[PDB]
């Protein structure tokens, strides 16, 4: 492939460099339209800018935490982090978010990796290997109430059991209801006067719930869960302007008030170098 | 001039005619047939009394009144005393059979009411006591009398609550079982052909009933003004393709 | 590839792709045609 | 010795994975299968059998009576019943359809709603059933109702009427657990002319109503049902 | 495959929507019999509703517990949970149970996964890796009496040894005596007047027995066993009405007295939306 | 039983590696794709569209 | 070699090697030739 | 393989059920030598009673 | 596939499928026919 | 290095499984078999030989 062809002096009536940008086109002008060039080859394919590659590496999408401790006398397991959940979503952590929102609709399979590490803040003894249970709780399923409810039987709901310190990995097909996931949605769930506006209405993909299977030892053990997400088989439509201001909320476009100028002011003139 | 409506079933030395039928159901779309060798286990040649057992026995009649909750019969129990069918039953170790069930209830074009006629394979009843109380033998072997769902709880008997099918499921879903309605305005009989359904090729006829026939009023009986407020319901049932095997001394069963 | 000798040890079965509701939805003895009268 | 590397996920137990295992009972011979009528292959086979809907939900303890929709003689213009179409909740919820839908997260497809009339044979009636697609309110009078999917039913010799709620939707799947964006409409029924009883007859007549799914239907993404739970393991 | 064909106005003598439900049939009526439709395709196969899929994921079927402690002076090992057993059965935990009882007879191979996690309630030191032994004890086999009986030799009885914290997995062919397992049985084991009624009589598949192989350390260690069961090669006959009331017992259909109405009462009229 | 040896790196999680995984939702059927104008395949496709430069940065 | 049955479980996709910026860079209704005048 | 063949009434001079155990043999008598039987198949091979299986765990 | 060189290292043997009880059930010198008299 | 994943059950010992193992005595030559009357192949062969029943159990 040639990156530049050889081109010499020109004295024409045919001027490729004068255009009318009002038309909305970006005319494909090249170095050889306005200087004299020599042949050179590309030596490159643009492999690593493919959208599959761009969205295809694992990104941290969520960090939560649960603890193993005596539940005796706990009136609210959920509240003691005896188990915890996560209202699945991919917009909470914002590094991966800016990348996805370069597109309007996106379609992909997900590969999740879950790393779980333990911490023993209060001076301790022997730690017996804890086994985490991650179970997917889709919309309209008995949400779990204690850390050892019938829910955890999970007879119809996919769940994975792995050890703290290890990693769990599995992959979920594209579960969207439509043909693509909306990265943006300028609509409502119905024409009410006070119903929420955004995608949050569109993206209720249910929550994921974690717990330790082990009963309690004499000390307490903090287990912190990190969920990583990798898009595989990516398809993206309609590019948009990149995010300039900071994010404030999952699912709304809102930016913070009295934010700071995002364009760097010159130290000098327009004329400055 | 054949209508879905008029029918004749002749089986053995007995015939039934209905002039107001609503087709007939054949459970799971299969018609009763004898036991093939490829499916056989017991090495004994079986006995097939044919026409002496495969005829129509009419059980004693019930009375549908505005307060009726529904009735339940078990097979082969209901027939335990009918003619030679019954003798064969007590005398062989094993037996197998399909049936034609014909439920009858006629009224006039001023009455309203609708019965559900359903056959439930393996209808294990629940104790009204809860917990793990069992349902004694006698209670699940009412004979031709069947069980009257509007009778009182008894001790060691089953629960007789209709919205729960006598087992913890809702009346509304009984329609997943082969069934037919008798709607006075349409229908006057219900006919269901039952093929033999079991997890073994042949079984004992006394320790295990393999279907319960259930007739349940769903739209209450409503008679014309100053009519007598009740109608009789009659059940006639015929064993079909019956086979008995392992003949001997003659079972003695509780009560 | 089965690594094991017994059939119980193989993975899940593969879709019936059988599907015939008529034993449940139309167990009537005389065939009913949609469009023709139910009771003649 | 062949060189290997183990990946993330090694040693995990995923209740949904499908692999081979050693048999604990090497060489054992299972009992032969014999033929049994009734084999089920797909849950899609059974949700096409119709079952009764306790439409008359207004009672206070479960009763045979909540399956009966009453009809009044001589009323004109008025409304017989109304319900939204959240098949995973409300009237639908205990029906076989409702009960299976609850094992899945998403559903799509047409529903078949039929009404069987049980009044005396010498009576007569004309009813209108209307399906209102998502976007409008439950109709408030027949005029409103009749502008959407509807069937004038003429009560006759043929006892049942089968109304279909054709799949009307932007999004190709809806949630089985009730959700707004994903909502499916309303179903109402009104007198078209009115029920008329013959002489010597009196009182209310009832309609029975069934629900089953068209062959159209799709259910996906299995999950656990809110319809059953427990507090301690059972024992014998 | 078409999901709907195109159909237009109709003015016929042929009415597919009038039927007689008294017959017991559900006539196959479609949208196109009563409105004007356009062609649409199914795009779907019904893969995930196959009974193999429905019953084919692991469900928790049993949680038991045994402890490692000094048996010195224990008069009843079984009673000290020095080892414990389980009267195999699949109806004790009720999530998987409702799923199976949608059918009358069911036939399948089982794949068992056994997760064992340890707990050290009484403040402790170094935990030496415990090895669990699960052994299958079929009907008419010397039931074990102490945690270290000749029984555990298990010379003819399949047993698996795995480590606490790990998982054991193996698969057992369909061991039923008949052609299918009865999900229901309206019979007795014989015609006695007082013999139990149900399946329990039919489903005496023997018990499974667990123990720790390790002798005791200075502290005590609680090991809790969770058995998961996955049906593979499923065959199901005769669908039945789903379970509506709560369960009370393994193997009987009995429901609790003064249970609550299972059908939700309307907040409003029959006419309400 | 086939003899193996594990190499350095076993058990690591590299966010950039690309391998197979079990599907948590065996047999599930995704929604059909419909056509949507605007598909992007390479970031190289979009950086050829021109956009305005805030050249007058002096504010 | 796929070891798994479902398509979601396969590795990353492979390069589009599609690449056609004209939907974005030249969505004009009447075709513009470089070198010819922009507005005639 | 048949487990039992079909066999009917017999009135013979050929009695397979009378033997002399003093000989040391176990004569191979079957159900069909003394009752009327119907055909049935074995459906079974005797796999799990092979001595390799018996001593092999 | 055997991964090992020695025969002892291979898995269990496979069913004799030999089966001949006559060395045990009928070790008589003169053949006895069922149905013929035992002692002539 | 070929990428692997280990499944649940790894490391377990099931007394009934049947796999290959290294021989501790590489290259050893077992004693030749000679003929011995009486070989048994199936327990089904022997349960067809009749034996006496202590029917008179009353002692
Ligand atoms: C936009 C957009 C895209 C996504 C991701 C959707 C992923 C589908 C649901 O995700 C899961 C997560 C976890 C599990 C799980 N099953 C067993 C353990 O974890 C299943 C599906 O979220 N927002
Ligand atoms: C109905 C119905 C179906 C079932 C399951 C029957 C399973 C057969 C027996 O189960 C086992 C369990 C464990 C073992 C075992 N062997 C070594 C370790 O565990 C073998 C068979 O139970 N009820």
């Amino acid at each position: 492939t040639v990156a530049s062809i050889s081109s010499g002096p020109k004295h024409t009536q045919k001027v490729p460099i004068l255009t009318a940008n009002e038309t909305g086109a970006t005319m494909p002008v090249l170095p050889s339209d306005s200087i004299e060039t020599r042949t050179t080859y590309m030596h490159f394919n643009g492999s690593e800018t493919d959208v599959e590659c761009f969205l295809g590496r694992a990104a941290c999408v969520h960090v939560t935490e649960i603890q193993n401790k005596d539940a005796t006398g706990i009136d609210n397991h959920r509240e003691a982090k005896l188990f915890n959940d996560w209202k699945i979503n991919l917009s909470s952590l914002v590094q991966l978010r800016k990348k996805l929102e370069l597109f309007t609709y996106v379609r992909f399979d997900s590969e999740y990796t879950i790393l779980a590490t333990a911490s023993q803040p209060d001076s301790a003894n022997y730690s017996s290997n804890l086994v985490v249970q991650a179970m997917y709780v889709p919309p309209g399923a008995p949400n779990p109430k204690e850390w050892d409810d019938y829910t955890w039987q999970s007879a119809s709901n996919p769940s994975v059991f792995f050890k703290v310190g290890d990693t769990s990995r599995f992959s979920v097909p594209y579960v969207g209801l439509a043909s693509a996931y909306n990265c943006f949605y300028d609509g409502y769930s119905h024409d009410d006067a006070e119903t929420q506006y955004g995608i949050t209405v569109l993206s209720h993909m249910g929550s994921m719930a974690f717990r330790i299977v082990n009963e309690h030892d004499e000390h307490k053990t903090l287990v912190k869960i990190r969920v990583y997400h990798r898009a595989k088989h990516v398809e993206a439509w309609i590019p948009r302007a990149p995010r300039a201001l900071p994010y404030t909320s999952i699912g709304r476009t809102n930016y913070p008030k009295n934010t700071e100028p995002v364009i760097k002011k010159r130290k000098g003139d327009i004329k400055s170098y | 001039g054949y209508s879905d409506r008029v029918q004749q079933i002749t089986l053995g030395n007995s015939t039934i005619t209905t002039q107001e039928a609503a087709n007939a159901v054949v459970c799971y779309a299969e018609w009763p047939e004898y036991l093939p060798d490829v499916d056989a286990s017991d090495v004994n040649k079986t006995s097939k009394p044919d026409t002496s057992v495969c005829r129509f026995y009419t059980l004693d009649s019930k009375t549908w009144t505005t307060g009726s909750k529904g009735w339940c019969w078990k097979l082969p129990d209901a027939l335990k005393d009918m003619g030679v069918f019954g003798q064969n039953m007590f005398f062989h170790s094993l037996g197998r059979s399909g049936y034609t069930v014909h439920v009858q209830c006629n009224a006039t074009k001023f009455h309203s009411g609708c019965l559900l006629v359903v056959v439930i394979p393996e209808h294990q009843l629940a104790s009204h006591e809860g917990g793990n109380v069992s349902v004694k033998y006698t209670f699940t072997h009412p004979g031709e009398r069947g069980i009257d769902l509007s009778s009182a709880n008894e001790v060691g008997g089953p629960v007789k609550d209709v919205l729960y099918n006598m087992n913890g499921t809702l009346l509304g879903n009984l329609l997943i079982f082969p069934h037919q309605f008798i709607n006075l305005r349409t229908n006057n009989t219900a006919t269901i052909v039952i093929p033999y359904i079991n997890s073994v090729p042949i079984d004992s006829m006394t320790r295990h009933n393999n279907v319960s026939l259930m007739v349940i009023p769903i739209a209450p009986l409503t008679v014309p003004t100053g009519a007598t407020p009740s109608l009789p319901i009659t059940v006639t049932i015929a064993p079909m393709c019956t086979e008995f095997s392992g003949i001997r001394s003659k079972s003695i069963v509780p009560q | 590839i089965n690594y094991y000798k017994d059939a119980a040890s193989t993975s899940s079965a593969g879709q019936s792709l059988s599907m015939d509701p008529s034993k449940f939805t139309e167990p009537v003895k005389d065939l009913m045609l949609k469009g023709a009268p139910a009771l003649n | 010795g062949l060189p290997t590397t183990t990946l993330p996920g090694s040693g995990q137990f995923l209740t949904t994975d499908d692999r081979q295992s050693p048999s604990a009972l090497p060489n054992y011979e299972p009992t032969p299968r014999i033929h049994i009528p009734g084999k089920v292959h797909n849950l899609l086979e059974i949700i096409q059998v119709d079952t009764l809907i306790p439409m008359n939900n207004t009672h206070t303890k479960d009763e045979v009576n909540s399956y009966l929709i009453p009809l009044n003689a001589n009323r004109q213009n008025e409304q017989v019943f109304g319900t939204n179409l959240f098949i995973g909740d409300g009237v639908f919820k205990t029906t076989l359809l409702g009960e299976i839908v609850q094992y899945y997260t998403h559903w799509s497809g047409s529903l078949r709603f039929s009404l069987m009339y049980t009044g005396p044979a010498l009576s007569s009636a004309k009813l209108i059933l209307a399906y209102t697609p998502p976007g409008a309110r439950g109709p408030q009078d027949r005029r409103e109702a009749m502008l959407g999917t509807h069937v004038v039913w003429d009560i006759g010799l043929q006892s049942t009427i089968v109304m279909t709620i054709p799949w009307t939707s932007g999004v190709q799947f809806r949630y089985t657990d009730p959700d707004t964006y994903t909502s499916a409409g309303f179903l109402s029924c009104w007198y078209q002319t009115s029920l008329i009883l013959p002489p010597e007859t009196t009182g209310q007549v009832y309609l029975l109503s069934f629900i089953s799914a068209c062959p159209d239907f799709k259910l996906r993404l299995m999950k656990d049902t809110q319809t059953i739970s427990q507090t301690v393991a059972l024992t014998e």
